[PDB]
């Protein structure tokens, strides 16, 4: 917590002192409290009862059920001082269970923002919160992270400081799905960089000018994936620019990896891009006819492969905002036609049928042909000619007509894809022009949106394709951590014993790229006519089975439960792939003649197509390759958005769901690397204020150096020197160190309290001592004066001078 | 190894006091081994007393002077009797603002609700005894309390 | 022992003196029987002798003090007792609560016998089931009720 825990704004970011102190002192016993696996809420807090062999018995604490969990299932829970902890990096127990807690509990306390290493986690609250005030903005204006509580502006501001400071472009990678508000965030991050540009001292806002175009792109770049109603099947990098004075000076958008395949293939419960379906709705009939189509989506093999519509989606309305947005970016209702038409043209290329004589394919119609022939602005005859039988060279020109039916079918698909691609590239170019209302750019802070790691029940060439990417991104991350930490130690003169962290993922990655790699193999196996799915598997098995730990093999599931063919080990765990149609999907050959031929008529068309026979992988490789060269050039910043529950409802937390996100996030991968090192670090002074109690000494807490005490405190507790190292300003600890120290403090304190109590009784009683003494004298005097009296009450004489004197 | 003659005489003199008050008969009740020991100047913890022969109710076991000595002696082997040091760090755990001031409410809370509990009575008394006041909300100087306590009801 | 102070030995001089008038100082049979005349309380022959038996024979004043050896043994001074009881009266006089004295004589300190106890309760200055020390101390020496 930072600044004033009581300042009104910080209600959803800090945690009022009184509320903290309170939450920080709750009941605890590091000897028996614990994290334990729970079938309904992932992991739950518990108390251990007894032990025997590899079978521990325990008691939960909310539904106090006695369960018999195993030993490598008892998660050591973090002692209180870590509750509502702000940076999970600080937890002393960095286990899954624990990472869940700190996040959940904070979300269940209204807090969304949490740091976990370089990561800035953010969970969707599902409700407007104050959090983004231009008053708060100043609060975070120039403060280094540590100075303010979590929050997204910190990450974005520093991001800024670094720009002007180190003088090198900055990137912001945010992850998260659908209801992660990933969008909002990026929006708000754009807003921020804005407010700060004019915050030095003297036709639409940035945010809007950009959020303005997001609909057109979504129309061509998104769609429904098995597990997501609206999935951008491309990677967008929104670069925001600045001038020497940290001045905003413009923007522009780069795009990577558009899922081509999708234009001609659908996975049962998925869908081709949204724009296809939109066009075919009761909104702009005229076009439906300009396009040469009937508002019946299902009547086109390039669209019906999957589903028709999605739940909670009113196509029309979208076809609406889309057309409306097309004018905000404001471009010719004619271009707007061409764009559409092109789109539609894709609808007929899937219709064109074919047949063959011996081994030479010919048309099975001519309507579709002319339909595409026209929509494009070329002559059908020639097209079919160059489609069914083209002519090339050597010096002379032979009829490369080798063509057959299986070759055209593929061929036509290709065209569509390419059409769809050039199109998209274009669409973007134009929005950039919308944006280039600039002067002069020097630096930038981009924000990367990219499909996150995927794992479905049925994983195919598509899935590998994304993981491959993501896996190259986690490496991007791990590398970063590596460099930095390496600095973080040198700064504290600690010895560095670690090979670059990214290297940990090189394995898998290599098992993908390198010659004789998964993809490469796939490629070669594509140039062979009679190559079959089996002929591919074998070659993979041949080349890698026992030979590489990363490549493995699954085992037949149910009956319908798809057959798997091999699995790889991704930072996100172990994914199992099915080879099914890879041979098919991967073929994306270019048909030259079609280009040159396609270099005629209709303005755009010329332009588009106016800028061997390869595959998709080769391509995927090229883009990724580029995207990265782009990333590694920038100083990164990672935001992790997170869905808390499947049912858009505040305060709730779906364990499994969150966890899953965390593994794909990398959040868990960071902690993994964090683990192998000395995660916990303490300024001597902080260490002093906390454990002196453990090895107190006569020197006034005021003239005592931190290093020493800290030092001397450990020597005293005889701590395996292997668990910690003494820095120039902090003391680095390993997993669970502090956890012990904390519990020994609690231990010591109580003893030490029984003692003060002891010295109290010592004064209390030692004070009676004197009394008891005096009163000995008394009981004696009486006790004995009474006796001598009992003898005398009957001693004749005694009586006498007891008479003889009052008579003197 | 063992105690010294004078050391014995001392254990003794105290011993007599105690057996006296319960009937000069060479026996001191166990229920008083704690108190005995304290009058010797030691400050044993209850666990320390039981682990050394002490019993709670009065009519269970008796001890002769020859039996207490070794006890007193053993009892003395321990050295974590506690230093001002330990009491400070300890108290500090509760110093909300690091001035050396604790809400009287809390210290007592500690002394009562925590550790080997102390009686409501016992708290008042000690506080009245070491003459430790609380200001408006310029409460109790814990160091004060500490020193005084470790100082003995009979200073000079 | 010698605790037979001057306050005690003189207090005993003026006692043996009056009795005297015996052939130059000697508490002799007559000195005694005579005495019991102004004493307002009868005399007996045997007993009057059983009193001489005490000292060897012939009681001057010297022997008179020696015969009073048993009397010094515990006789702690006057007030000493008063204060001694004081210590057990936290309430402004009217003094010590009966119970206390019991558990205080019977089972505390140099224990009293249940027989030594009764001997005490017969004469005892009581009321409100409470005790009276200054009246008891009074008895100790004696000046009557
Ligand atoms: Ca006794």
């Amino acid at each position: 917590m930072t600044m004033d825990f009581s300042d009104p704004d910080m209600e959803f970011l800090c945690l009022t002192r009184q509320k903290l102190m309170e939450a920080t002192s709750i009941p605890f016993d590091g000897k028996k409290n614990c994290w334990v696996p729970d079938p309904d809420f992932g992991f739950v807090g518990a108390e251990i009862q007894s032990t025997k062999g590899d079978e521990v018995t325990v008691k939960t604490d909310k539904t106090q059920e006695t369960r018999v969990v195993k030993k490598d299932d008892i998660g050591q829970r973090n002692p209180p001082k870590f509750e509502m902890n702000m940076d999970m990096a600080n937890l002393t127990f960095l286990n899954e269970a624990s990472i869940l807690h700190n996040l959940r509990s904070r979300y269940e306390s209204g807090f969304i923002y949490t740091y976990s290493g370089l990561f800035c986690i953010a969970i969707n609250p599902y409700r407007r919160l104050p959090i983004y005030t231009q008053g708060l903005v100043d609060k975070y204006r120039g403060k280094r992270r540590a100075e303010m509580p979590p929050h997204l502006f910190s990450i974005a501001d520093n991001a800024y400081q670094y720009m002007l400071q180190d003088r090198e472009n900055q990137s912001m990678l945010i992850t998260g799905e659908s209801g992660a508000g990933k969008t909002e965030n990026t929006k708000k991050v754009i807003q921020y960089f804005a407010l700060v540009a004019a915050s030095l001292a003297g036709k639409g806002t940035l945010e809007d000018q950009i959020v303005q175009c997001n609909p057109v792109l979504e129309a061509y770049g998104n769609a429904k994936t098995t597990r997501n109603n609206n999935s951008s099947r491309f990677g967008k990098f929104i670069r925001i620019h600045f001038g020497t004075q940290g001045k905003i000076a413009g923007a522009d958008i780069e795009t990577y990896l558009l899922e081509k395949s999708r234009v001609t293939y659908q996975q049962s419960a998925e869908r081709n891009y949204h724009i296809f379906y939109q066009l075919l709705s009761p909104a702009f009939p005229e076009n439906i006819e300009k396009i040469l189509a009937v508002p019946d989506p299902g009547l086109y093999g390039f669209i019906n492969q999957g589903t028709l519509t999605v739940d909670g989606i009113d196509d029309e309305e979208e076809m609406g905002l889309t057309d409306t947005a097309f004018d905000v970016l404001g471009f010719t209702d004619e271009e707007k036609l061409s764009m559409y038409k092109c789109t539609g043209c894709i609808l007929h290329l899937g219709e064109m049928k074919w047949k063959q004589r011996g081994e030479q394919a010919e048309a099975d119609g001519t309507a579709e042909a002319e339909k595409v022939a026209f929509l494009l602005g070329v002559n059908a005859g020639d097209l079919l000619k160059c489609l069914l039988k083209p002519k090339i060279k050597v010096g002379t020109e032979y009829v490369t007509q080798g063509r057959n039916k299986d070759q055209v079918t593929n061929s036509i698909a290709a065209l569509a894809k390419s059409l769809y691609d050039r199109m998209f590239n274009w669409l973007v170019r134009r929005v950039n022009q919308t944006l280039d209302t600039k002067a002069k750019r020097q630096f930038f802070i981009g924000v990367l949106d990219i499909a996150g790691f995927e794992i479905f029940d049925f994983n195919s060439f598509e899935q590998l394709c994304i993981n491959y990417t993501n896996e190259r991104l986690q490496q991007f991350f791990n590398h970063h951590m590596f460099v930095l930490e390496q600095e973080e130690y040198k700064k504290e003169g600690i010895v560095w014993e670690f090979i670059d962290f990214g290297l940990d993922l090189q394995a898998c990655i290599e098992l993908i790229e390198k010659p004789m790699g998964i993809l490469s193999i796939l490629e070669e196996e594509c140039m062979f006519p009679k190559a079959s799915d089996t002929s591919f598997k074998n070659k993979l098995y041949d080349n890698h089975l026992g030979k590489n730990p990363m490549f493995g093999k699954p085992k037949p599931p149910k009956a319908g439960c798809a057959e798997a063919h091999f699995c790889l080990h991704h930072y996100a765990g172990s994914v199992s792939y099915s080879i099914a149609g890879w041979l098919d999907k991967n073929k994306d050959p270019i048909n030259e003649n079609v280009v040159e031929l396609l270099q005629n008529s209709k303005e755009p068309i010329v332009k588009m197509l106016f800028t061997a026979f390869q595959t998709i992988s080769s391509v995927h490789k090229e883009s990724l390759n580029k995207l990265m060269k782009n990333l590694y050039s920038t100083h990164p910043h990672f935001v992790r958005c997170i869905i808390p529950n499947e049912l858009k409802t505040p305060g709730l937390i779906d364990a499994a769901l969150v966890l899953h996100q965390l593994r794909c996030n990398g959040v868990l991968e960071g902690i993994r690397i964090c683990r192998k090192g000395f995660p916990n670090r303490i300024i001597y002074s902080e260490f002093k204020q906390r454990y002196s109690i453990l090895a107190p000494n006569a020197v006034p807490s005021g003239f005592a150096d931190g290093k020493v005490v800290t030092d001397k405190a450990l020597s005293a507790l005889q701590l395996d020197p292997n668990e910690y190292r003494l820095g120039n300003t902090k003391v680095f600890f390993k997993a669970g160190v502090l956890g012990m120290l904390e519990d020994m403090r609690d231990e010591r304190l109580s003893k030490i309290i029984s003692m003060f109590q002891a010295h109290i009784r010592g004064y209390l009683m030692r004070k009676a001592y004197k009394k008891l003494q005096d009163q000995r004298i008394g009981l004696t005097l009486i006790q004995r004066n009474v006796r001598k009296w009992l003898v005398l009450r009957n001693w004749e004489w005694w009586r006498l001078f007891n008479k003889v004197k009052p008579l003197l | 190894s063992q105690l010294t003659k004078d050391e014995i005489e001392e254990v003794r003199e105290v011993f007599d006091l105690f057996d006296f008050w319960d009937g000069r008969d060479g026996d001191v009740d166990a229920a008083k081994v704690g108190d005995l020991l304290r009058c010797l100047g030691m400050n044993p913890t209850e666990a320390q007393v039981h682990q050394h022969g002490g019993t709670k109710k009065m009519g269970e076991k008796a001890y002769k002077l020859e039996e207490i000595l070794p006890i007193y002696e053993e009892m003395s082997s321990k050295d974590t009797g506690t230093a001002a040091d330990e009491f400070m760090e300890a108290f500090k755990t509760f110093d909300r603002e690091g001035q050396g001031l604790i809400s009287s409410a809390e210290i007592r809370n500690v002394l009562k609700m925590l550790g080997e509990r102390i009686t409501e009575d016992q708290c008042n008394d000690i506080f009245t005894f070491c003459d430790i006041r609380e200001d408006i909300d310029g409460n109790i100087k814990y160091e004060d309390l500490m020193k005084k306590v470790m100082a003995g009801p009979f200073p000079d | 022992r010698v605790k037979l102070s001057q306050r005690q030995m003189q207090e005993l001089k003026e006692a043996f003196t009056m009795i005297d008038q015996d052939r130059d100082g000697f508490i002799g049979m007559e000195d005694l029987k005579d005495m019991f005349s102004s004493l307002g309380r009868v005399p007996p022959d045997d007993e009057l002798n059983a009193m001489l038996k005490e000292c060897p024979g012939q009681l001057n004043f010297t022997a008179f003090l020696t015969l009073f050896g048993e009397k010094v043994s515990g006789t702690d001074p006057e007030d000493a007792l008063r204060n001694a009881f004081s210590m057990f009266d936290e309430d402004g006089q009217g003094f010590i609560p009966e119970d206390y004295l019991k558990d205080l004589l019977e089972n505390m300190g140099d224990n009293f016998s249940k027989e030594e106890i009764k001997n005490v309760w017969k004469d005892a200055p009581l009321k409100n089931k409470q005790f009276n020390y200054n009246k008891m101390v009074d008895i100790k020496g004696k000046a009557e009720d």
